[PDB]
């Protein structure tokens, strides 16, 4: 049945009902004659509904009719979503027609249960060396990425799409919460030129959307990643900030008129984290592994909205504008970046010596870059010179010419193995390659590559 | 050394001159638009309570005439309306 | 002579018909809210007609009343007065007849030079062009400053905010930036938002005195006016700052102070009784500049030769806006600054220490970010910006030796002194905006070694008189390189002739 | 040399700055003259309208009234003419 | 028609009109029987008007019939208030009997509009060192006397009135605004044993009147200054606290059923500030000239009420705590004032160089100060050690005896003038004093009397 | 607060001879207050203690450190201030006490100033010797007042 607009304030709108046609909580609402959807977040009696209008609420009138759609907002899923740009609704962006949907499915859901857990701890292989080795990745784990602009992050994103679909056989997801329109169209234009815009979804909550819209692109998003998981795949859904995803629940909760929390955040702001990294898990079919890029205010770290989602994060990836000074175009922070994965009880003494051995030497060689900097570098032992010698090998082997990068670099794209990555570290901290020079360890992908490059 | 001196002092002269004419045509402007403005101001000022007047007169005219012919057509042309 | 009896012939042909409205009452009169009942069709934006020729907008369409904010002045109004929907949204006036105008937030000329002859209107509020129709920024924005130009780029179509505490030249930067584009080719609008009636006018007669006011339009609201205005008029600049770029042209935007008009949306919010957040600001207070913002673009010629209908063909029209905010006291993660960061392309931070030091532009090179970089700039002033990035880093990291300057290794002092000679390159005038060419000068002085003689005191005296030198004797040079801000080894070899021999005699 | 040379360059730098102050002078002196006379000259002609639209105000009345019911107000238009300009 | 007093709570009456008889906003009313003025501020509906006492409550009822005027409060303008103390209301508050008013003007007013507004820059001469270098005032500026509690605003306004107004060929206009009732007949005994009484205008609302007196009397006095400027005069006008306007507005905002704002502040703080400083302005009819003193909340210069405030003025003048706190008056920050009058082509490029010369060193030995505290004073440099000398000389010739300030330092007061100030701050900074001990600089008046003083 | 405090005044001879229906005639009448309010941690900014340093005609403020230190009176003298001065003192001690605040709030800063300095001019060395014994000579015990 249809009810009508009983009253209007901003982006909050709330429709009467016949008592034997309420709608449900979350429930989709179409006003008839102006493309306007409506999703319900409170029923408070009497036949009225609360909704947040996922659209402009200008030119609407009270009395205006409304349509229940009898399920929360159903987006399309699978294949066809593909290579194309889509809003909160599923509704296609870009002007190249509409999507050739199969099925579509609701954006609420449960986690998956207890049972349907999988059993243990699988690393997903992402073929970048420094990445496999200092930050490996759990499969269906949570990544935090930290950095600033101009650093390579959207490299980064296009390598690790290239390579999920390429050697694994999975797919991509990105959301845009709180989305740039100009940086939408170069990201969308950038992934067309680099040849991976065939392998992922693209989800936009631009930032002039309403909060209900930049609250729910996260769930849309989920909801396509939820779908491949289900084919039997692994899949990568990339959050392109998740401070906007609690800063849009924030604004809601501040419409909704419900009382802030401790520095002025929703009441509801650990169960709304909860709630959209919960499904993030790997299962009994496939699993889904979240790579998330985190703003944190005011650099406090103790900050409710840092705090919360530090809570579900199993690596952090931190990206240096210092590294990518001395040309290592990667600009992973060997030192400063972690993964909880790195541990002898999950990835076996082998991997963990070998990044533990990495991460001390470089710790000694900055250390002693301020000596050979402020006393002169004839003040070192010899036994520390050797050491010098051995990390600076080390810090140039942590680099690797990317497929999507061969227009900067030059040079063809490389895919190393966790096997050939553990063996050409191992080599360079036991010494095996210390007769070769420093630059042979320069943009070369495994250990037998820099041989050569010495060679000639 | 005294030559390039003479040639600087002569450049900045020579632009002083051109800068204090382009000051010149620029206040005449100012108060040559000021003037026109004024005396449009004056016309429009003056149009305005020349028609408030104009309708008050119009407001005793029409109620003459209004009482018995326009009550009738005013009344059945409302209801054509 | 006689006007007055042909403009009433025009009245004789005006429509007496009676007309279908749909009205209300007037229910009470409180702090520039009007609460009314009736008006049943009402739209939520549309703008009610009260006696007098007073009008408002319907913002809270509740259940038994609608509740709505003044357009002017309320305090003429009362209980029981009829009020009568118009069945139209608030619209403006849009066109080349704004230019060297003054107007109020609804398009009224309050300069007195007549009335505006404008050909067509538009929407206040619109949506902005999707992420499909537009264009990625490569073309520059010139400001007309070596610290800005050279280290923070703004391209067209690019936000770029204008950043830092009361007092420290704000509004001088960004109206130096509208006085730059006089010759350039790009129509230029100021909006001021809760400043004093004769502040306005002293930005206004300066936009004179330098020329630059018949390529600007200035959006005025100021203090005394009410909130509804304050908050309206940044919408209504936007809206005649989009005519240029929907028709394949180029257009620049200062918003001079979107704090004020936070402000004013607060108290219209907190009057109608909205739920409260963070600082007393409504939940929706992201949304109110982020929609604002986002107009701010560049478009491709698929979206001009469609919005035009096939008259203006290969043109990209844009956008660009300079958003002002004020600090207290350097607190930028206060709620209000924190949005504005997170929604613009980039940031031009201006710092009370700076300026009480004397660096005049006040810029601090060293947190200030434009995401767009080397592509808003032109081939010469990208080349010699990349060393002055450098010297400037090194100068930061190196500022507490200059007391040991003896004491300091051969290579690190030959770098200390560098630093302190660039430094002293970025300092310049206000209402001095320089060219690509005599920019150029400077930053290749700098960057080439050119000043290693020069006492880091006579710097100043010496780029002054080596612009001095190259506009006599060198006019065909600086003419080539503004044409397009070329550069190849014959401008190089060019350039450093001349310097040569300015330093040989002068 | 050097020394005479600068002084060169600073005394044509304090001229040039005199050159443009006694324009601007010059300029307001004319300014002036020019808002005087043309404030004087539209007083005058304000005279000559102000008895034109005392009369005409009375005849502007009558041609809204004179179209519809003008047939009607034929009749009342010279009443109401003769009566509404000796009242004002 | 006649009204009844419905509801009384605090400072805030309602009065219920019959529906055809609701007198307008900002209307006087009177009640039958007692002496009480209310002014309409809100209609609530229904006949009914919310209103603020201009008097006490302790003697109204319920019930009690109330009168409407048909107009707001009208105050009397003109020649016969020159010489004479008024209230509020306009009533005299002095012995002297009745005013021979010849007109009454109502306080609420429109302000001018923007073709209305006048430019000038000529340079008025106050004889105070700091102020006559760092924050030049103008004739027909706005002037900001920025402060906390007990750093000299009163006092420097009274030495400005002293050196200006007794001066002044015009009249003047002084408004004492929630002011302590000891200042206000100190300094009514100084105007008529100065004979100045004659051509000064005094409204006086202290801090013990209610919040509806003090919430008007800066329009009250503004009035009386708006009917001179239209006469073509050049008028001063003195404020004692505009602060005191704001604040009677926040007593008084919850109770009239406004939700507050940041800082436990009305929601309409700038709207109020600006409807009444656009009033005091210059238009080219006449001039007037203005000194108003604004108290700073717990010595916060970003607290909402005083940072709203420097917009709307052309010359600030800052007294800092920790200036007072080391006995240095007045107690002037030379970094924090400012003047649109302190650029070189209004000023001169002689007197705006002298002026950041010594804002240079004073930024630089503001820096330095931490270095002394912690290292000691020998690990600076040669330039550094010259450098903090002179930052103390500078700082203790900026302190100036004022004849105002006699009972508080038993030492005579002096006049400097701007060329004396200019020549002996070009000195300091240039090292012609680099001899004297800094303790001859404080306290002295001009250059000269720092030589002497170095002798003794 | 300002309701309360705005009472304590003085009177004129012709306010008396009025009320007291010329009974009293010839006679100033006053009432001086001596309010007290307590801070938490030395906070000023708190709502309250910023209302009534706002309307009395001076403070004295009272210092923790210094009274930890000995100085029991504990008068920070930079801090406190009288709004009446020298009106409210009779001539001998109008006269002697010229500068003393002044002087002894000066001789607060240039203590710290010079407490790592190497050896300065006798103006820097007399001027903090005379405060050393100023600041010594302000100290005094309770319920012992000197005429
Ligand atoms: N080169 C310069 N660049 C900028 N301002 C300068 C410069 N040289 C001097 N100034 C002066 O510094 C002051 C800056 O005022 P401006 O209005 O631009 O600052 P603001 O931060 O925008 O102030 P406000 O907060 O009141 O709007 C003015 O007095 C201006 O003339
Ligand atoms: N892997 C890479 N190989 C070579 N150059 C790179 C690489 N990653 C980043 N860069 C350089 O850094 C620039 C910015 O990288 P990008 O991914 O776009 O960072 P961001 O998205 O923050 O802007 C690139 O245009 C390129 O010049
Ligand atoms: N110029 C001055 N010279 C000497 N003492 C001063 C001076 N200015 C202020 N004072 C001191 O402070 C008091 C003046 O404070 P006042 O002007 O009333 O401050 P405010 O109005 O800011 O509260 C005087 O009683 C005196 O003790
Ligand atoms: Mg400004
Ligand atoms: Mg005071």
């Amino acid at each position: 049945s249809s009810g009508r607009i009983v009253q209007i304030i901003g982006a909050v709108i709330d429709v009467e009902f016949p008592r034997d046609a309420v709608p449900s909580i979350y429930e989709a609402l179409k006003v008839q004659g102006v493309e306007t959807t409506l999703e319900v977040q409170q029923q408070l009696g009497d036949g009225v509904v609360r909704s947040i209008a996922m659209g402009s609420t200008e030119g609407l009138k009270r009395g205006l009719n409304v349509d229940s759609t009898g399920a929360a907002i159903s987006v399309p899923v699978g294949k066809a979503t593909l290579g194309r740009i889509m809003d909160v609704l599923g509704n296609p962006i870009d002007e190249a027609g509409p999507i050739g949907e199969e099925e579509r499915w609701g954006i609420h859901r449960e986690a998956p249960s207890y049972a349907d857990q999988a059993g243990g701890n699988e690393l997903l292989e992402t073929g970048i060396k420094v990445i496999d080795l200092v930050c490996p990745f759990a499969k269906g784990g949570k990544v935090g990425l930290f950095g600033g602009a101009g650093v390579g992050k959207t490299v980064n994103m296009m390598e690790l799409i290239r390579n999920i679909a390429i050697e694994h056989s999975g797919y991509s997801v990105f959301a845009g919460v709180g989305e740039r329109t100009r940086e939408g169209n170069d990201f969308y234009h950038e992934m067309k030129d680099s040849n991976v815009l065939d392998k992922v979804a693209l989800v936009y909550g631009q930032m002039n959307e309403p909060p209900g819209n930049r609250l729910r692109v996260a769930l849309t998003g989920l909801t396509m990643a939820e779908k491949f998981r289900d084919e039997g795949r692994d899949v990568l859904l990339f959050i392109d900030n998740i401070y906007r995803y609690t800063l849009a629940g924030t604004e809601v909760s501040a419409l909704l008129g419900r009382m802030p929390s401790a520095v002025g955040y929703q009441p509801t702001l650990a169960e709304e984290m909860g709630v959209l990294q919960e499904r993030i898990t790997s299962t009994k079919k496939g699993s889904i592994t979240s790579i998330q890029a985190v703003y944190v205010p005011a650099d406090d770290l103790t900050d409710p909205s840092p705090a919360t989602t530090f809570a579900h994060l199993d690596a952090t990836v931190v990206l240096s504008r210092d590294i990518a000074s001395l040309g290592i175009y990667p600009a992973v922070d060997p030192l400063d970046s972690t993964s909880r994965q790195l541990d002898p009880l999950v990835i076996g003494q082998d991997h963990y010596d070998t990044a533990r051995g990495v991460q001390y030497v470089l710790q000694r060689y900055k250390e002693l870059k301020d000596i050979i900097a402020i006393l002169g570098m004839d003040e070192l032992s010899e036994a520390d010179k050797l050491l010098v010698a051995r990390a600076r090998k080390i810090q140039r082997f942590l680099s690797q010419p990317f497929f999507v990068a061969e227009v900067f670099t030059g040079s063809p794209g490389k895919y190393v193995s966790l096997k050939d990555t553990i063996a050409g570290f191992k080599g360079i901290l036991n010494g095996d390659y210390d007769h070769l020079p420093e630059q042979a360890f320069y943009m070369v992908g495994g250990i037998e590559e820099a041989v050569e490059k010495a060679k000639k | 050394i005294v030559e390039q001196a003479k040639k600087r002092a002569n450049q900045i002269v020579d632009e002083a001159r051109d800068q204090a004419r382009t000051e010149g045509e620029r206040l005449k402007a100012q108060a040559q638009a000021e003037i026109e403005q004024e005396l449009n101001s004056v016309k429009d000022a003056l149009r305005a309570q020349v028609g408030a007047l104009a309708v008050t007169g119009a407001e005793k005219i029409l109620g003459a005439s209004i009482d018995a012919n326009a009550h009738e057509q005013l009344v059945s042309k409302l209801a054509a309306e | 002579s006689e006007i007055s009896e042909i403009i009433k012939g025009r009245i004789e042909k005006l429509d007496v018909a009676s007309q279908a409205r749909n009205e209300g009452t007037i229910v009470s009169v409180s702090d520039g809210i009007v609460r009314i009942y009736g008006l049943a069709d009402v739209m939520y934006g549309e703008m009610i007609e009260f006696p007098g020729g007073v009008y408002g907008m319907a913002l809270n369409l509740e259940q038994d009343s609608v509740g709505a904010v003044v357009l002017g002045e309320y305090q003429g109004l009362a209980e029981g007065m009829n009020a009568k929907c118009t069945g139209r949204i608030l619209e403006v006036p849009v066109g080349p007849e704004l230019l060297g105008r003054v107007v109020d937030a609804l398009g009224n000329p309050i300069d007195g030079k007549g009335p505006i002859d404008a050909k067509a209107t538009d929407a206040v509020e619109k949506v902005a062009p999707g992420v499909i129709w537009r264009k990625s920024v490569d073309q520059p924005v010139q400001t007309g400053y070596k610290s800005v130009d050279a280290m923070i780029p703004v391209g067209r179509g690019q936000r770029e905010l204008i950043i830092g505490d009361r007092q420290i030249g704000k509004t001088a930067l960004a109206v130096d930036a509208i006085i730059n584009q006089k010759d350039s080719g790009i129509k230029c609008v100021y909006v001021a938002i809760g400043q004093k009636q004769s502040t306005i006018a002293n930005v206004v007669r300066k936009l004179e005195e330098n020329g630059a006011l018949a390529n600007t339009i200035v959006v005025a609201a100021s203090a005394s006016e009410s909130a509804a205005l304050q908050y309206l008029a940044p919408y209504s600049g936007c809206t005649m700052g989009e005519y240029f770029r929907d028709r394949g042209e180029d257009a620049l935007i200062v918003y001079d102070d979107l704090s004020k008009q936070a402000v004013a949306y607060r108290q219209i919010s907190l009057l109608l009784r909205r739920p409260p957040g963070r600082e007393a600001y409504p939940g929706d207070v992201f949304y109110l500049h982020s929609r604002l913002l986002e107009r701010a673009s560049r478009v491709s010629e698929e979206y001009v030769e469609k919005f035009t209908n096939g008259a203006v063909t290969g043109k990209t029209g844009s956008l660009t806006a300079l958003p002002i905010i004020e600090t207290q006291a350097g607190d930028v993660s206060a709620f209000v600054p924190t949005n504005v960061i997170s929604i613009t392309d980039g940031q031009i931070f201006l710092e009370s220490a700076m300026f009480n030091s004397g660096i005049r532009p006040a810029v601090n090179a060293g947190i200030s970010v434009s995401r767009v970089g080397g592509a808003a700039q032109t081939k010469i002033i990208k080349k010699l910006s990349g060393g002055i990035r450098t010297a400037l880093a090194q100068y930061r990291e190196l500022a507490a030796f200059a007391q040991f300057a003896s004491d300091l290794d051969e290579a690190t002092r030959k770098q200390l002194e560098h630093g302190q000679r660039v430094t002293e390159l970025m300092k310049q005038k206000q209402y001095a905006p320089m060219s690509i060419a005599e920019m150029s000068l400077s930053l290749y002085a700098a960057e080439r070694g050119f000043l290693q003689d020069v006492e880091i005191a006579k710097v100043g005296s010496f780029e002054q008189a080596l612009i001095s030198y190259f506009q006599r004797e060198h006019a065909a040079l600086l003419a080539k390189i503004n044409e397009k801000g070329d550069f190849n080894d014959e401008i190089d070899a060019g350039i450093k002739a001349g310097i040569e021999k300015f330093k040989a005699t002068q």
